[PDB]
């Protein structure tokens, strides 16, 4: 799947790669023992391979989902190619970055 | 692999032109079609050896020619059609022969990868075409005369008067593919070619016919051979 | 230019013999040399590329050696399918040039020609021309003394014979003879004989026919 | 290929790994579906595997060449081992680093 950034702004794309806990979970969900995800743009390209191991549970899940992101520049195209395990983007964000700020952690009302 | 098929040759008057085409098909390693390689034309006169004529590189550059054909002949290639060309001009009688299309071994470009070879190698010819014949003679063309040779045993076909070569013999569409002997043609005293073709058959007789094909005159004969 | 000299012009050998073909060059061409076989009527097929490399699908018996100005192709166990013409060719510089070729010829046991005689047709002698043909089949050696007896009378000055190429399986030949004479001449005599002498026959075998 | 740094100085070596855009480009250029590059010294070792995907064109190229570098120390040896896809070094640099400076971006004449 390709997406051409026609927003005249940066687009923030996020996605995920799912790592099952055993090979049977892999086969049931994706029907391949060996999957891979590729995300590639004009200045981004990573390949993501699922890595299956016994892990301690977190929120009662032994599996894991690794989350990733990139800022697709105006005019550039991002391409997703997957054999399995891809947590695909559905909604993304068109933004223009400001001069540069930070996070405040508080309970004071607005 | 890659296959090559010359075409567009035959009989032409002296001082005239003729354009041979070389069509490529199939692919070698890495889905490499003919446009990945450099091609040459090589001709062979009747009874003699091989003469190289011209070379062109994959992208259409580095043309060169043999001194004997420089200025008359021109090489080119429509890579969109995977086709080579040889535009012959001012044809002389000694230009008669079988013109071949021959691919060079080494890969010269891989366009989708953005990879070119800096030099032009022009190394071994690993693929040749079947050839197309060019007959340069102001003599007119004439159709073949075919007569039977009725009857281990033997039955034949006598193609008596025609010009110029070549013809195509095939008994019952390749039914008799064993024991055949299409004989090399001779040049009769008149000036037109003659040729016989035979096959061996035992005591058993079944009908046997010979399929004759003479391209330059739209001639196709399926002559019989009954006793 | 660059001249390639090939020796010999032709070599006769037997099946299983090992043969060496020579190709010498008029100047140092390093190893930019290749060899092609060409069976008659067919296109050339590549055998050896760059002096010593066997091309894919070429039988392992083919070897090639050399560098500089002295190159050799070596056919290890000669087979009847090897009959043909072998050319060496260079690309160290333009124009690309070929050797003169070296024709391989096969020696085998003596073969007996099956002899046959053929008359014209109801359409040929009607056209106003006669063509009688003698067609010895698959024989070895090559030379066959073809003479024509018309009511026992030798023909001289009206003949034409064509030999086929050496067969790539049994290494035999084939020879047909053409006697071209008008249809007015055909009405005179009656019997025509094809007396041929060949080593494969203990005595001349004359196959003939009477007029009609 | 090995290189022993006999310069009594640091040697800067650079190289590249070529990532085709489809498997047919891989087979045509290197005749292996699965290549790898290894560069190893006394204190450097990375393995580079080509990763083949559909990418947007940049300078009319869908393929990519990733560029890498290391400072081979005086006396040390660097070893290149490749099955394909290696953009091999040809020239390298013998240098002695200075006290430490920076880049000026300008149009003022020297």
């Amino acid at each position: 799947r390709s997406y051409v950034n026609n927003q005249e702004k940066e687009v923030l794309v996020l996605w995920g790669v799912h790592h099952p806990s055993n090979i049977e979970e892999q086969r049931a969900l994706y029907r391949k023992d060996n999957a891979y995800v590729s995300v590639v743009s004009s200045n981004y390209n990573r390949r993501f391979t699922p890595e299956i191991a016994k892990r301690p549970k977190v929120r009662d899940q032994s599996g894991r989902m690794n989350y990733y992101w990139t800022l697709l520049e105006p005019g550039d195209t991002i391409i997703f190619e997957a054999t399995g395990n891809l947590i695909a983007p559905w909604y993304a964000f068109a933004l223009s970055r400001g001069p540069g700020s930070g996070i405040i952690t508080s309970n004071a009302p607005l | 692999e890659v296959q090559l098929q010359e075409s567009g040759g035959g009989l032409v008057q002296p001082g005239e032109s003729l354009r041979l085409s070389c069509v490529g098909s199939g692919s070698s390693f890495g889905e490499s079609t003919l446009s990945y390689y450099a091609v040459s034309w090589v001709r062979q006169a009747p009874g003699k050896g091989l003469e190289w004529l011209s070379i062109i590189n994959a992208g259409g550059g580095d043309i060169d020619y043999a001194d004997s054909v420089e200025g008359r002949f021109t090489i080119s290639r429509d890579n969109s059609k995977e086709t080579l060309y040889l535009q012959m001009t001012n044809l002389r009688v000694e230009d008669t022969g079988v013109y071949y299309c021959a691919k060079h071994m080494s890969m010269q470009q891989v366009v989708s990868a953005g990879w070119e070879r800096a030099d032009l190698v022009g190394d071994a010819f690993d693929v040749w075409g079947q050839g197309t014949m060019v007959t340069v003679s102001s003599a007119s063309t004439k159709g073949p005369s075919v007569f039977p040779l009725a009857p281990t045993a033997a039955l034949g076909c006598l193609v008596k008067d025609y010009f110029p070569e070549p013809v195509t013999v095939s008994w019952n569409s390749g039914a008799l593919t064993s024991g055949v002997h299409t004989f090399p043609a001779v040049l009769q005293s008149s000036g037109l070619y003659s040729l016989s073709s035979v096959v061996t058959v035992p005591s058993s007789s079944l009908t046997y016919i010979c399929n004759v094909n003479h391209k330059p005159s739209n001639t196709k004969v399926d002559k019989r051979v009954e006793p | 230019d660059i001249q390639l000299t090939q020796s010999p012009s032709s070599l006769s050998a037997s099946v299983g013999d090992r043969v060496t073909l020579t190709c010498q060059a008029s100047q140092d061409i390093r190893k930019f040399l290749n060899w092609y076989q060409q069976k008659p009527g067919k296109g050339p097929k590549l055998l050896i590329y760059d002096a010593s490399n066997l091309q894919r699908g070429v039988p392992s018996r083919f070897s090639g050696g050399g560098s500089g100005t002295d190159f050799t192709l070596i056919i290890s166990s000669l087979q009847p399918e090897d009959v043909g013409t072998y050319y060496c060719q260079q690309y160290d510089g333009l124009p690309f040039t070929f050797g003169g070729g070296t024709k391989v010829v096969i020696k085998r046991t003596v073969a007996a020609p099956s002899v046959f005689i053929f008359p014209p047709s109801d359409e040929q002698l009607k056209s106003g021309t006669a063509s009688v043909v003698c067609l010895l089949n698959n024989f070895y050696p090559r030379e066959a003394k073809v003479q024509w007896k018309v009511d026992n009378a030798l023909q001289s000055g009206n003949s034409q014979e064509s030999v086929t190429e050496q067969d790539s399986k049994d290494s035999t030949y084939s020879l047909s003879s053409t006697l071209t004479l008008s249809k007015a001449d055909y009405e005179k005599h009656k019997v025509y004989a094809c007396e041929v002498t060949h080593q494969g026959l203990s005595s001349p075998v004359t196959k003939s026919f009477n007029r009609g």
